């Protein structure tokens, strides 16, 4: 997250860091036993982490447990990123406590403008890189399909919404991939893409749930 | 770039 704050520990505690020795990709808890991520974290050997704050450190209230299943899209298209979602189902269930909780899925989309809370723990440099320790927020609006088409021409499908900045500065980054957009407490987007990070007309790319809630409804329950 | 480590450009 670029020009985003510290969010406080466990402040988003629907926020999973997907961990294969590292994090890769961030996800959001969406049942006790399922992460909502993106396509394109998809690997094997992910570890989810719940609870993470500092994810350099063994805080407290870690719950690591390894993913069982990771269920990218069967569209998910590596190319044009559409369908950039995957469910990870969690070897076992989390352990729900204050720190470590689901985000609700949307019932419904999302319009322009709405404030969403973005997070991860991906790079916090528009150029370079810098990887923090504890989790990164991000307020940040929707964007017009208009304005997200006009950034990203002929790259935006339905399944993607801009959210952000356009003045640059502020913007979900490398390593927040997979995690979440929160809006009205709703897993709105999922961090995918963008032009790099937190530049200017180059808003962040995100997958819009409320797409998939019924594909991840019954992805979920048939897994 | 997708925004994964390392992203996927
Ligand atoms: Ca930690």
């Amino acid at each position: 997250i670029v020009g985003g704050y510290t969010c406080g520990a466990n402040t988003v505690p629907y926020q999973v860091s997907l961990n294969s020795g590292y994090h890769f990709c961030g996800g959001s808890l969406i049942n006790s036993q399922w992460v909502v991520s993106a396509a394109h974290c998809y690997k094997s050997g992910i570890q989810v982490r719940l609870g993470e704050d500092n994810i350099n450190v063994v805080e407290g209230n870690e719950q690591f447990i390894s993913a069982s299943k990771s269920i990218v899209h069967p569209s998910y298209n590596s190319n044009t990123l559409n369908n950039d979602i995957m469910l990870i189902k969690l070897k076992s269930a989390a352990s729900l406590n204050s720190r470590v909780a689901s985000i609700s899925l949307p019932t419904s989309c999302a319009s322009a403008g709405t404030q969403c809370l973005i997070s991860g723990w991906g790079n916090t440099k528009s150029s370079g890189t810098s990887y923090p320790d504890v989790l990164k927020c991000l307020k940040a609006p929707i964007l017009s399909d208009s304005s997200c088409k006009s950034a990203y021409p002929g790259q935006i499908t339905s399944n993607m919404f801009c959210a952000g900045y356009l003045e640059g500065g502020k913007d979900s980054c490398q390593g927040d991939s997979g995690g979440p957009v929160v809006c009205s407490g709703k897993l709105q987007g999922i961090v995918s893409w963008g032009s790099g990070c937190a530049q200017k007309n180059k808003p962040g790319v995100y997958t819009k749930v409320c797409n998939y809630v019924s594909w991840i409804k019954q992805t979920i329950a048939s897994n | 770039c997708t925004k994964s480590i390392p992203p996927q450009c």
